[PDB]
């Protein structure tokens, strides 16, 4: 009875991530006012919010529930590919907009010269397109694949992720670790200048900027961190992990992206179309 | 016929394309808006952030009109062919209470001359110009109403030149100009545009204080109970203008900072006529303006 | 001085009933209340735009 | 001294209270009422660069004309939605614009005491300056080819002459900066608006007002006549906005809603002129009731404040610009 109430759970969590994802991305097309050049790149969070929450969780929930996958050898390793390229362009993303909140603070009066409506794209299909290289490359070339239940692999009752010591370095590295430094470097360098703007005030006249700025970094690192830890040390040390601690760690990275469009709204204009929307 | 349609396509292209070179171009420019009384002498800072024959026809008139005037407010006929030329050519102790230009003192008791006495213009000044950053672009109204600056919401900053000297010139004159700055700071449609305010004639400040002649405390009674702030002054000057160089900038700063807050500040400077440098305090200044624009928005501050 | 001679002319000014203008004014909306396509939306084939 | 302008005053007063007899609502109390309007946005006519000013139909409908404080005055057809000519101002910032009832010129303002009269007929060049105002110039309009009538902030309108190139007549006596006029139908009269809260009309050929109406408290911005050309509607920044009969010499219906307290910038009637299409500062325009004095529909499909409001010769669309640079169409 207890794999009944765990169902329950589940549903709801792609449901969530369905919802949340979508009113963002209706909001910035449905509006013009509330299309900018920061917000172009929101749709693409929510884009690849979108179909992770519904083209990935789904059939993952799916995998763990009838604990077989009913589909084929083919179709479990088309989701193994799109189940990586979400990963990676949400997180990406996410480290792109500390680029340009960065840029926006650290650097201004050349932000409008150097963003453009044309520029926000090229950056934006180069981030997509950084996805190709790491998620539709591996499944041509087979690489995906691994000596350990080898069978796996061949048989389509049931597919793992076994991957080769080179491929969950290098992705992990391209995913998570390389935005994770640029983004907590970059937003180091913004909480000094509102560090100084706010000392500024203070001398002419008679913190907060901790606990929202927290709030950025706190999520990606929260639910990310404890999976990506983990996905660089079960391959060099095969016997440290076990089975289920490595899918609960997946899980609670894919709530992040449900959880994204919370941290990154409460804006004057969000507000004002959710109001329209509902 | 259809063919009409597609050139008028193409007419249309071309007017898109124009259009969007210009985009960069506009969005590059920063638009600023001088306001300032006509004893401000607010084309001072203009010309130091930026013929002479000309501008002493306008000085010599200048010199007339404060000396028919000071006749009025109180040889008969070198005064009725002055008031009415080399003939013409061959007060100011009172000056404080009449109308007259600040530089025809120094042009009565008479290389500098014309950025000391300029004749003004009824039309708008624009002034453009470049300080490595993006490109600047000032502009300045050139009326009771004042219905303009509701037309003004585009502009990152607002620049308010004040004539602190000129606070012995009741009509006080100061007042009056403060009275203008709440007006402009509880502007319904000015609540996202700051404002960059020189206390003018600083120097001028000192000669009046000073003397003794004047007090202070007699136009505002809050004066003596005012005190230095215990923040840094700079000094080469004595604290007795000191403490009055700060209680000016104090009752501008009240009113400033309580009425709102977020993206309305004020950036009082001390300036003197000498000093070449404000130009790179505007720019310091505005950069402060767009960080603290951002700074705002997504909630980050 | 301008003022009481402008303000002099106002006297001599004609005036008529509010309910003459009134109804002027109703009737002249009730003559030109049918060719007015705000009123009624004109048909989609006869509207230009759509 | 003053005593008998203002005895005179009183007793001017006194003559509009005795013509009035019955309230212009009794009347049209039994007219059925317009119901609620369905009000859609054929066209989106976007592509400009920052918040425009004023706008002003073609006198055949098919093109428009928007200024805007960019600097950049184009010319829009409304049925293809794309723009025409595009005319650079030697003037940065413009406050009002006109078209020509030939098309063959178009007026564009200024804050600056300038009315170019642009040339559209491939290279557009200014035809004249017009040029003389202490103040900015508030509105501009051709009486014909030959005549342009513009407002100032020096508290007098006055008529130019293209030619001649000077004020043929000049209209004093009026006490704020006039903001906003209009040219009745049959171009023998029009009216014009101050910061005084002071409506008045004059004749082209006098030169002297006629009829002077203040029955507003509070500045004044919009003003139109009636189709009819016998009554006019002025749009103030109190909430409320008033008809005026030029027969009556009074206030007939007071148009205000309790919950509206933001400001008015445009006016305009329909062609039949029972709906009296009015913008708004609360960022929406309002459709009432010319006779019922009640609102009819309301249309909130813009972002930031209407600055402007024209209806077509011809009554199929009305357009109401924007400050965010967005000219939406609505037919
Ligand atoms: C089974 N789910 C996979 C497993 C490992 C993995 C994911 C996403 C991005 C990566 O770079 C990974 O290595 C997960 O979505």
């Amino acid at each position: 009875v207890w794999v009944v109430g765990m169902g329950i759970v589940m549903s709801l969590i792609v449901l969530a991530i369905v919802f949340g994802n979508v009113l963002v991305i209706t909001a910035i097309a449905k509006f013009e006012r509330l299309q900018t050049v920061t917000n172009y790149f929101i749709t693409s969070l929510a884009c690849a919010d979108l179909v992770m929450g519904l083209a990935v969780v789904p059939f993952g929930a799916a995998h763990i529930l009838t604990k077989t996958w009913t589909f084929g050898n083919f179709w479990c390793e088309f989701w193994t590919s799109i189940d990586v390229l979400c990963v990676t362009a949400s997180i990406e993303t996410l480290c792109v907009i500390a680029v340009d909140r960065y840029f926006a603070i650290t650097s201004p009066f050349k932000y409008q010269s150097l963003l453009t409506k044309n520029k926000a794209r090229v950056i934006i299909l180069m981030v997509w397109i950084v996805s190709g290289l790491t998620s539709f490359l591996p499944i041509q070339m087979h690489w995906y694949r691994a000596q350990e239940a080898i069978n796996c692999y061949a048989e389509e009752t049931c597919c793992d992720f076994f991957t080769n010591q080179a491929y969950a370095i290098a992705s992990s590295i391209v995913s998570f670790y390389v935005p994770l430094v640029i983004m907590v470097f970059v937003y180091s360098r913004v909480f000094q200048e509102a560090k100084r703007q706010l000392q500024k005030i203070d001398k002419s006249e008679g913190h907060k900027a901790l606990k929202t700025l927290g709030i950025i970094m706190g999520t990606f690192t929260l639910c990310w961190l404890p999976f990506f830890i983990v996905n660089i040390v079960h391959v060099i040390q095969d016997n440290l992990i076990r089975k289920e601690v490595y899918i609960l760690l997946n899980w609670i990275g894919y709530v992040n992206s449900g959880f994204n469009p919370l941290i990154y709204c409460r804006s004057p204009d969000f507000r004002i179309a959710f109001q329209e929307l509902l | 016929q259809r063919n009409e349609e597609k050139a008028q396509r193409e007419a249309n292209k071309k007017i898109e394309k124009q259009l969007q070179k210009d985009k960069q171009v506009y969005r590059a420019t920063h638009r600023l808006l001088l306001l300032g009384a006509g004893e401000s002498g607010k084309s001072t800072i203009v010309k130091q952030m930026r013929k002479v024959q000309d501008i002493k026809n306008n000085l010599k008139e200048a010199i007339e009109t404060i000396v028919a005037a000071m006749s009025n407010l109180v040889n008969q006929f070198r005064v009725d062919y002055i008031l009415s030329p080399p003939e013409f050519y061959e007060c100011y102790e009172r000056s404080n209470e009449y109308q007259l230009i600040d530089c025809a003192q120094y042009f009565l008791d008479k290389d500098q001359d014309l950025l000391r006495c300029r004749v003004l213009t009824s039309g708008i000044f624009e002034t453009k110009f470049q300080v490595d950053k993006v490109n600047f672009h000032m502009f300045d109204v050139g009326d009771e109403r004042r219905k303009w600056i509701q037309c003004f919401n585009d502009v990152t900053a607002i620049i308010f030149v004040v004539a602190s000297s000129s606070y012995n010139m009741v009509i006080n004159r100061l007042q009056e100009a403060l009275n203008l700055f709440k007006s402009i700071w509880n502007n319904r449609w000015l609540r996202t545009i700051s404002v960059i305010l020189f206390l003018n004639k600083q120097d001028l400040l000192a000669e009046k204080v000073l003397a003794g002649k004047s007090k202070i405390e007699d136009y505002f009674p809050e004066f003596a109970r005012y005190t230095t702030p215990e923040d840094a002054t700079p000094e080469p000057e004595d604290p007795r203008v000191t403490r009055a160089k700060y209680f000016i900038r104090d009752e501008f700063l009240r009113i400033s900072t309580a009425s709102g807050d977020g993206r309305h500040y004020c950036y009082p400077h001390f300036t003197c006529a000498v000093d070449t440098e404000n130009i790179r305090r505007v720019f310091n200044d505005c950069r402060d303006i767009i960080q603290r624009m951002h700074l705002r928005q997504y909630e980050l501050l | 001085r301008k003022l009481v001679e402008q303000l002099k002319m106002e006297a001599n000014i004609d005036r008529i009933k509010v309910s003459k203008a009134a109804a002027d004014l109703m009737a002249y909306c009730e003559a030109h209340a049918k060719e007015d396509p705000l009123l009624t939306p004109v048909p989609a084939s006869e509207n230009p735009f759509r | 001294l003053r005593q008998e302008a203002e005895q005179l005053k009183n007793q001017i007063r006194d003559a509009r209270k005795a013509c009035a007899d019955a309230t212009l609502s009794q009347i049209t109390n039994n007219i059925d009422p317009v119901g609620r309007i369905q009000m859609r946005t054929r066209r989106t006519l976007r592509g400009h660069l920052a918040k425009i000013y004023a706008m002003h139909w073609g006198t055949d409908s098919r093109l428009l004309v928007s200024a805007s404080q960019d600097g950049k005055l184009i010319i829009w057809d409304s049925y293809t939605t794309n723009k025409v000519h595009a005319i650079p101002l030697r003037s940065s910032w413009v406050m009002t614009c006109a078209y020509a009832p030939s098309g063959n010129y178009v007026a564009c303002g200024g804050l600056d005491n300038i009315c170019s009269i642009y040339n559209l007929k491939g290279n557009v060049r200014v035809s004249r300056e017009l040029a003389g105002h202490t103040g900015y110039l508030s509105c501009c309009r051709f009486l014909d080819d030959n005549q342009i009538v513009t407002s100032s902030g020096d508290t007098t309108c006055a008529l130019w002459d293209i030619e001649t190139g000077q004020q043929t007549t000049t209209f004093t006596g009026h006490t704020g900066d006039v903001m906003s006029l209009s040219l009745a139908p049959d171009t023998r009269l029009f009216v014009s608006g101050a910061c005084d809260a002071s409506a008045k009309l004059w004749d082209v050929r006098e030169g002297m007002c006629r009829q002077t109406f203040t029955g507003h408290e509070s500045d004044i911005n919009a003003i139109c006549f009636f189709p009819n050309g016998n009554a006019f509607a002025t749009g103030s920044d109190d909430a409320t906005c008033r008809l005026f009969d030029l027969r009556a010499d009074q206030e007939l219906m007071t148009y205000s809603h309790d919950n509206i307290i933001c400001g008015i910038t445009s006016v305009s009637f329909s062609k039949s002129g029972r709906l009296l299409l009015a913008g708004y500062d609360d960022f929406n325009c309002n459709v009432w009731d010319a006779l019922k004095a009640d609102r009819a529909g309301v249309l909130a499909g813009h972002d930031n404040r209407v600055s402007c409001l024209g209806v077509t010769d011809d009554g199929m669309a009305v357009a109401t610009g924007s400050w965010d640079s967005f000219l939406k169409i609505w037919n």
